[PDB]
C-alpha cells in the first residue's frame, strides 16, 4: 500500500543505506 | 525525534539525511 510514512525496521534500513559510513548514532 | 517525524508524520528523502552523523 503506497504511503509516505516510514516506520520500524524499514526506517532503520533506509537510514542505514543513506548515512553509510557516517552512521546515525 | 526520528520516529515522530518520519513514521507518525512524513519526512522526505532529504530530511532523512539530516539524521546522519
Amino acid at each position: 500500500f503506497v504511503n509516505q510514512h516510514l516506520c520500524g525496521s524499514h526506517l532503520v534500513e533506509a537510514l542505514y543505506l543513506v548515512c553509510g559510513e557516517r552512521g546515525f548514532f | 525525534g526520528i520516529v515522530e517525524q518520519c513514521c507518525a508524520s512524513v519526512c522526505s528523502l532529504y530530511q532523512l539525511e539530516n539524521y546522519c552523523n
